[PDB]
């Protein structure tokens, strides 16, 4: 929901 | 579950109307049915007249709240 | 009472001891009313080219104006 | 039926409890 | 926006002369970072000095004031048309009465709407204020502007 | 200098009391009437009317009463040298009451309702409230 | 897929970036003299057609009755 | 056996709702005056509806815990 | 002439064939538009417009109130990249390599 | 021949909302007439303007 | 004389918190009014809506209640 | 019957509320009068007023508790 | 048939308890127009969504009353 | 019998809730005493009237916790 | 099984402090909104973080009551 | 001796809401002290005599509890 | 069974206690937001503290009342 | 242990009670402090002084809970 | 049977009355933070002092649930 400078596993 | 809680709350914004028209009609005739007196009856007539304006009121809410749920953007 | 009725404190703190300098005693009275006369001529402009030129003597029309 | 008249003037009327009488 | 203060009646020395230079210095010194320059003055003397070459900059002058003494002429009616003439920076040039053979020309930077909306205010935390800060504010700045002219102008008279 | 309080009220015609040490002086508020001491916070307050009540140390007994239109108070903490505690009462237009009437006051009254009757506008229907307001502030306070 | 039966449009996001984007006209003219008849100025209509608009100035009680 | 007893003993309840509506009102009619002493009949106008609204719904109670004794 | 509010409205119209046009454009051929005088003036069209931008945000845009956005587990790009700003940086830089 | 002016739904519908219809109308004749015309008076206005 | 006056008498106990949401309405109403006397038909109007539904929910409360009472 | 002693406590309860609200409005008076000690007149008759009401509700709460008692 | 009666009563009980809360948000629209008239609408919004959520209370409390007292 | 205990039970509560009311209308004499000292003894005389009255109210609710305990 | 409809009722009866709590927030908004109205977009989202969590407390309040109803 | 077990309960029950009054007066006495600390003493002279009455109040009750647990 | 169940519908009703203060903290927060927008970031952290404990709690709750609905 | 564990459980409500009217005399404090802190000690004084008195209500409350636990 | 799980169902209850006293606490804080942030940590500091006080209060009813559960 809100913008990171972390992308998560099911994100890569 | 949306679906239900959106279609109780339609239901009742439809019915309030029918409700203030019947259900306190009812009972103003139960009123009516029961008196016999002038002094009573003199003062049960403004009773009725605010009956009258508050069908009306209840009338604008429905009104407003009909707006609000049939409002579409597209 | 006076954001909503789109007046400002001063406007209203002078119209109001208007009232009271009118509710004095006569001989204070009268140096109260000499001491809060009221003269100006505002003069507005625009690039030059002067818009209008006018006289106040009262706070209220000066105000108002 | 048409209302007929060369006049711009917005008239409107007020009636009273009295009727005409001739 | 610049508020210069000056009298109506001549042979008052080099004091207006003195106002209009530090008008026209701050002027020059406003225009050239880009800032659009409002004028409004008080007295006769500051509009003859300054209208050949900042009349395309006026906005509202006042005169025929000191006919009588000071506060007839209320400083209330000026500050609300500043107010409702809302700038983002004002400016108010005027004599300060050191003694009777010595006076002092001065600049106040004075505060405005804007600087004061763009400020949290936390300065004035240690106040407490009796009706609310966001109510009182309102109030409170109008005052602050009539005040800052009444003294300004009684020094300058 | 004294662990008292210094008043200084004052209007833009006179200043009434420049340094002057007292004890207790009352002032009404915006909300309601309230009373300054020695100790006091720091605070700031808006008036609306009213009658300004003034007690000094010689005094403890014996007063002086002043009426205000509008304005403000401003109470500030004591400095550690001067051992005193000071407070500004400013107003817009502060009058004694002996210098007060109830006849031209109450013929005010009856000419502003005069005017306020055509209510109009929101600023003379507010003008004639607050004129009202004051009006009756002035009949109560007078003697 | 190929890429002959994709999607035949593009998003309203790329649209306004391209300069493209048009948002009026919730309605339409079919016809090139339907379209024009604001800028005639002199024949919105024709002939023909004016006369058999004429035949419609009021709508007919008596075909809804029937 | 003493059940409408029961019954209308817990009818009559709502008395303290009312009451702290009743005083709320005419708290806030109060204050308002000290405020603003040049207006009083507005105030106590709306003062009586709200009193009138009130006591309407406490003689209900009171009426409906009678009935409940005395069916 | 006669008074204009004196005249009858539809034999106005009868007599006028521009304005004609100009009532079918706006309310036979569509049933949506407002009664107002002028529907083609400027300030319908950028309320038009205001409102076309303001009901594709409400609906589109992720939000607290979201419409559209709800079962999301794979995103598209534009909503990937505007979450996820270090991978539009290196998906950014290889492409233009 | 019939009970209609005798009526619970006369005396509890029939004659409030009809009295009530009339003592607003009486009480508020002007100003609702005033407010319905303003606009014909102002259309008129601005036509008599323009072709003069 | 059973569990029908019972539940008939517990069924006014909201007639209490409706009390209070009136009280409140309109003490609000008596202050906004010696704040800024001059929206009193506004005040008014809004409070008059705010009874549009309270009212109706005591009166609701009440039928449920002699509806318990002749179940 | 001691069943009725219940019934003529559980009455007894309106007496808090009523109590609560005559508090609040003896407070709201307080306040005024510290906001305006010049009235101290008006508010108090306003306050008799109120009190009048609440009384009166606290007296028949009384008398119906002790006619459920005794009966 | 009389713990379907008495269950109906004791759910009747969020009607008062929701009355409440109502007239907390009437008050407050009351007194933001007074602190602001120049805004009636974009206030009046505000109220009536709360005012909904509320209102959607009630009606689950009165569905589940009638629920109650037919099964 | 030992029921009778139950009714002073209750009248314990009506005791509670005056409690709550005497503290409340403390609390407003404590402010406007605080606020402006030079009418203390006015304050204390309005408070002690009501003091008073509320203070009769608990003695009448203690009363009855002892009448319906020994009746 | 009646002791589960009254169970129910009980755990309805927790309505009447959720929709006192959502009123209390609208509220608090609608003043805020009357305050510093330019930051409604602040506002709002808190309220919606509210009512987001009171939602969800009362759809347990009504989840636990069906299955005390039904199991 | 249950009966007197449960009076005894309701007794301290009656001293919690002894305790929620006496909050009132404590929380109006640190803002009057935070206000004007000057009238320091008058201040604890008018809380402690407040306080002198509820705890009056709580020792009552609390008697009564002792009384509804022996006799 | 359902004496197991009416512990578990007052469990649901300490949560609704619960809701109602979580409310209170919202809008609190958001007059905070209001009054003093530039600290908002500290002031929702303070907030987001009280929430996760109020939620504790509730938890803590709904949990023994699944306990208690078996055990 | 039936009546003594529901008496306990009554003295347990008493306590939270107490822990309510708690809350109100520390966001007093808080107020008091945010607005005062030169005399910050001499508020904490008088809040313990408050705990003297709550608290104390709170043990008795407890220690006749374990008396009515064991007796 | 079940009157441990009543008894510990009522200590719930008591235990949301205290959450619901910790909401005032917080609110003080987030209200007294936006008042004057530069003394908002000693503000914190009262606060969390505060809300230890309550959570042992709740923790100490708890334990007494826990003890009532296992008589
Ligand atoms: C019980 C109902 C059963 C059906 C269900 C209802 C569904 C429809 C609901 C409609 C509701 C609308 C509301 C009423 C409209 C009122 C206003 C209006 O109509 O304006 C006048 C208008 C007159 O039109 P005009 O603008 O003056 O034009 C005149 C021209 O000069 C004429 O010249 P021309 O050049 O136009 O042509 C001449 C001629 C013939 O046309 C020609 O030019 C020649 C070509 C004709 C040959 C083909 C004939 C058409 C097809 C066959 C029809 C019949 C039998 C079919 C058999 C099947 C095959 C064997 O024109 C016509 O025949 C007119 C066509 C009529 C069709 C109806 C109008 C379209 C409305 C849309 C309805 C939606 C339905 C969906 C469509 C189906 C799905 C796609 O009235 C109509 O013509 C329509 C009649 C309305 C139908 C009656 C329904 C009752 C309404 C009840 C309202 C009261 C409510 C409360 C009741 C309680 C009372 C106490
Ligand atoms: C998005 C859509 C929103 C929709 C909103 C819907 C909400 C409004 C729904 C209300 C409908 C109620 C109207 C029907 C009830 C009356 C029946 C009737 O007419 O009796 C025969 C009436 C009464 O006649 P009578 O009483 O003299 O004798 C005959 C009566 N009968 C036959 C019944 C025995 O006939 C008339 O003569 C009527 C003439 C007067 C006009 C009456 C209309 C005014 C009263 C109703 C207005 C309701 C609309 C309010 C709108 C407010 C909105 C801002
Ligand atoms: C679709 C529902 C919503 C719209 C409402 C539709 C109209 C509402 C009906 C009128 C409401 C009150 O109706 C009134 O109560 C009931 C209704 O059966 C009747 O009461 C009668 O039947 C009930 C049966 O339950 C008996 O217990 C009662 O002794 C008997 O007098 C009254 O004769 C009627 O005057």
């Amino acid at each position: 929901a809100k913008p990171s400078w972390h992308v998560a596993r099911e994100h890569r | 579950r949306f679906y239900f809680m959106y279609m109780a709350r339609t239901t009742f914004q439809a019915v309030r109307p029918l409700l203030a028209f019947s259900v306190f009609g009812e009972v103003m005739k139960l009123v009516l049915a029961t008196m016999s007196s002038g002094l009573f009856s003199f003062l049960f007539s403004f009773v009725l007249a605010f009956e009258v304006f508050y069908f009306f009121l209840q009338c604008y809410i429905s009104y407003t709240f009909l707006t609000m749920f049939f409002t579409v953007l597209f | 009472m006076w954001r909503s009725s789109g007046v400002s404190f001063t406007r209203y703190a002078s119209e109001m001891a208007a009232l009271l300098r009118q509710c004095l005693k006569e001989p204070y009275r009268t140096q109260a009313m000499q001491r809060n006369q009221i003269h100006l001529k505002e003069t507005v402009y625009q690039q030059g080219q002067v818009l209008t030129r006018e006289t106040f003597n009262d706070i209220k029309k000066a105000f108002e104006a | 039926y048409a209302t007929l008249g060369s006049g711009w003037s917005f008239s409107k009327v007020q009636y009273t409890k009295y009727r005409i009488t001739k | 926006a610049v508020l210069a203060l000056s009298s109506d009646k001549g042979l008052c020395g080099g004091v207006n002369s003195f106002v209009a230079k530090q008008a026209r210095i701050v002027i020059k010194e406003n225009e050239m970072a880009g800032n659009a320059v409002q004028v409004y003055g008080v007295g006769d003397k500051i509009r003859s000095a300054l209208q050949r070459t900042f009349g395309d900059r006026f906005k509202r002058i006042m005169t025929e004031v000191t006919r009588f003494p000071w506060n007839f002429g209320q400083a209330c009616i000026i500050a609300d048309r500043l107010m409702q003439d809302n700038p983002a920076r004002l400016m108010v040039i005027y004599n300060h009465f050191k003694s009777a053979v010595a006076y002092d020309t001065l600049t106040l930077n004075v505060l405005t709407p804007t600087q004061a909306a763009q400020s949290a205010k936390e300065q004035l935390n240690t106040f407490e204020f009796e009706p609310e800060k966001t109510d009182v504010w309102k109030d409170l700045q109008d005052f602050y502007y009539a005040c800052t002219v009444f003294g300004c102008m009684l020094d300058n008279i | 200098f004294k662990n008292q309080l210094l008043l200084t009220l004052s209007s833009p015609s006179e200043a009434i009391y420049v340094r002057t040490p007292v004890r207790s002086v009352t002032v009404p508020g915006s909300e309601g009437a309230m009373t300054m001491t020695n100790g006091h916070s720091q605070t700031v307050a808006r008036l609306k009317a009213g009658e300004i009540i003034v007690r000094k140390g010689e005094t403890g007994d014996e007063v002086e009463r002043f009426f205000l239109s509008d304005g403000f108070v401003l109470f500030k903490s004591p400095e550690d040298d001067s051992g005193c505690c000071t407070a500004e009462v400013l107003g817009v237009e502060v009058v004694p009451v002996s210098m007060l009437d109830k006849e031209s006051a109450a013929t005010a009254l009856q000419e502003l309702l005069q005017q306020g009757a055509g209510a109009t506008d929101e600023w003379t229907k507010a003008r004639t409230l607050l004129g009202q307001e004051l009006l009756s502030s002035v009949i109560r306070a007078a003697p | 897929p190929s890429g002959a039966y994709r999607l035949p449009a593009v998003d309203y996001k790329r649209q306004l970036s391209r300069g493209t984007l048009v948002e009026g006209a919730d309605f339409y003219l079919p016809t090139a003299q339907e379209q024009q008849r604001l800028a005639r100025h002199f024949e919105p209509y024709s002939e023909q057609e004016q006369e058999e608009r004429r035949k419609f100035r009021f709508q007919s009680i008596s075909v809804y009755l029937a | 056996a003493g059940v409408a007893s029961l019954s209308a003993a817990i009818a009559l309840m709502s008395v303290g709702g009312v009451a702290q509506g009743i005083g709320s009102l005419f708290a806030a009619l109060v204050s308002g005056t000290a405020r603003n002493p040049s207006i009083k009949e507005d105030l106590f106008t709306y003062t009586l509806i709200g009193m009138g609204f009130l006591e309407f719904l406490g003689i209900i109670c009171v009426l409906m815990s009678a009935v409940l004794l005395y069916s | 002439n006669p008074p204009v509010w004196k005249v009858n409205t539809n034999e106005w119209l009868d007599s006028d064939q521009y304005w004609q046009a100009f009532v079918e454009k706006h309310h036979f051929y569509s049933q949506y538009q407002p009664g107002v005088v002028d529907p083609e003036a400027p300030q319908e069209v950028e309320a038009f417009k205001q409102a076309w931008h303001s009901r594709m945000g409400k609906f589109n845009d992720r939000s607290d109130t979201p419409m559209l956005y709800a079962y999301m587990n794979e995103l598209p790009s534009w909503e990937y990249y505007d979450l996820h700003r270090s991978a539009f940086l290196e998906h950014m830089t290889y492409f233009l390599v | 021949s019939n009970t209609v002016l005798s009526n619970a739904w006369f005396y509890s519908k029939t004659f409030p909302f009809g009295a009530v219809f009339y003592m607003l109308g009486s009480y508020f004749y002007r100003d609702i007439r005033e407010k319905l015309w303003k606009e014909e008076k102002s259309l008129i206005h601005t036509a008599q303007e323009n072709k003069n």
